[PDB]
């Protein structure tokens, strides 16, 4: 339990205060800050019961300390924390979709698949999702909202079966992205945010609808021709549609 | 309190790190 | 403990066998497979002691079952599992570096920083790392090695202080990437793999050395001019070097 | 001066477009007196940038109030046109003014005439 | 009453089930379906009172049978039947407007009118309305909503008097189209449909406002110059404005 | 029932066809 | 056994999921 306590006491000095400055200021301020942090963590440890409640109280104290040192942006005008959380969730979903599309592109360009056009289409879709995520991040930075990048989840299905299952998974992912965008629009409308919701419904929903329609057409073609019931249909759809 | 997502983030981090 | 057991019993049917085929085969084979899986998991549960040892035994059984159903690629020639693990670790490190560079690009294009050239340079570096990772994935797919994409870690420092600390972090990341590439080259040389190590030392180490030299020059310029001790040096380096 | 003249021309074109849109819908336009700036001497550059940022924020607030009034009074076309062909330029101008204020505060303005000259010869140059 | 009963019994076999398939399936299924249809229609006829109530009950039975065999589209996400009915009414109104504009174009290019520029302008307006209707149909098909094309109504005024009355009728038609678009936007907002209402208010309302303004300017010119009080004003407006 | 427009459509069709 | 990285991967996954 020594390494855990060391990590917990070394992460709080960075979570409370960002980075000092030797040349601009002095050095005694960071020392006083870390001394006060050690004092307060010792006082919380001496007045604790178990292990989880102490960690919860320490996290609450860190949050309360960060409540003051925020430094809001001067460009922030009419923006709620719920909208920020929704934008963060949308960014996480976009990153997950880009990761899934990259995995699909890297799964079809192998030797046991031999579908270069499918890999190129999946790579183009991944690039489009990456550009959309970067545009969302830039729009959030222009409004003044903070961006907290977290971990990116991995696809639950490493083996995408064949082509029809991959197309169905992509369609379900696009439907989930559309539902998330609709929820974001509803939250922005309920929280007085016409600019963000209008930009989302104008420069994002159209591409989502087009992608959903294209994936539906691809699924219909794979079901009518015969995939994955026959390798001829996949080859013909590779050499004709995406070719 | 729980008004910001960093609440749930730090809660999940502490639940995953500490047994 | 019901949801955990449900997830554990629903993930094994996918980890053992990938996806069946109704039109090509029948349907009784998947039923027999899931019945055998339920039987073996019940037999392991009836002959267990605690909770962790049962999960370990189940994971070992899943691994042993997957030992047979592998279907090696016909293009695989002279390639060890250690090289595959090293390539997977290198891919994970490349994804982490791309995520860090994206975070740096999205941290400088805000209103409290006002450094568009730094953001453009970080975005270009992130694109280069993404292309290098895609090229590594394609090279691994051509050789026949499997790629198991996992979670992407987040940067431990969400607030990159200013510019000098960001440059130092980027230099440390490039040094870590170079060390990982050297370890990969050594492992490929010890495990009889001249093609992979030669390709790594030819089409990757040069760009890494160039990036390390450029980051060192940037750090030297920021230390000589006066950053972050004065905002004039950062503005001049933005409008002259990266401008 | 060139940047401020370009911004004034853009605001004039936006006002003319608003007048044309109001004339197309059939609403009357009653042009009144134009108020003068309360600060004839804009101090230096940082104060002028802060005043421009406050003015852009006030314009954005007025546009938000107009959108809310059009939504409450059943007017989707006008509010949609305002939030599409006006709010984007306002957000871009606010972001640019914020970047300029950040640059003037980090470099040293109006605490030193070197920062203003360098921002004139580099950014707007 | 024999031909009416024959038509009623021949239309239900198509309204209930679409089209069978001989080569894919067999042929006994359509026979069993038409036999069940004959049996149920005979049972409804034996248990009836007059004539209108029997037809109403038959229509209700056809609707209830069609309630199951719908086969919803996989691309349908967040869409209500009221929105579908509103889109169908808008399509019908667009077709009626295109028919009216075609009639106006074919009424002015005669010998008793001698206005080629007016005919060209009306033909261009009819082409624009046709393209808008086709775009609406394509957008409805992309969302997954069904399109039930019905009969197109004819203009109530075959003789459009002269030019001023035609311009006033066109202005009234454009105002009705704008009111229908506003009602569609309100229904989409009340039924949670931001994408459709946003697309309507962005890529349709602007053209409608421009057309209304142009028609108002034309009416003002015809009233100030002197039309149809003098044939000189119509000729000058033909050779100058639309010339 | 009357939740879909095809209700009114078939009703008007049957009223126009049958006397 | 522990010859493949999926060993450690599933071990860490089961240690993080199960308490």
């Amino acid at each position: 339990t020594q390494d855990l306590r060391s990590h917990l006491v070394h992460k709080l000095v960075q979570a409370i205060f960002p980075c000092p400055d030797p040349c601009a200021l002095k050095d005694r301020r960071m020392e006083n800050l870390v001394a006060y942090a050690k004092k307060v963590e010792g006082d919380m440890y001496e007045s604790a019961n178990s292990r989880d409640e102490y960690y919860h109280l320490l996290a609450e104290k860190i949050y309360k300390i960060q409540k003051e040192l925020e430094e809001k942006s001067q460009v922030r005008q009419n923006y709620h924390q719920d909208a920020e959380a929704a934008i963060n969730r949308q960014i996480n979903l976009e990153l997950y979709a880009s990761y899934v599309y990259l995995s699909m592109s890297c799964y079809f360009d192998r030797d046991d698949v031999a579908l270069k056009n499918f890999a190129k289409y999946f790579l183009h879709q991944s690039h489009e999702e990456r550009e959309h995520a970067e545009k969302l991040m830039k729009l959030q930075n222009q409004r003044g909202g903070r961006i907290f990048l977290q971990d990116i989840k991995k696809p639950d299905r490493d083996d995408w079966c064949s082509g029809l299952n991959a197309m169905e998974s992509a369609l379900h992912l696009e439907k989930s992205v559309n539902q998330s965008l609709l929820e974001l629009h509803k939250l922005a409308t309920d929280k007085n945010d016409p600019h963000l919701c209008d930009f989302i419904e104008t420069y994002y929903l159209s591409e989502q609808v087009k992608s959903i329609k294209e994936l539906g057409d691809h699924v219909t073609n794979l079901r009518k021709m015969g995939a994955p019931c026959a390798g001829m249909a996949e080859y013909l759809f590779d050499k004709h549609t995406l070719g | 309190l729980s008004r910001r997502p960093s609440y749930r983030k730090i809660l999940n981090d502490l639940s995953s790190d500490a047994p």
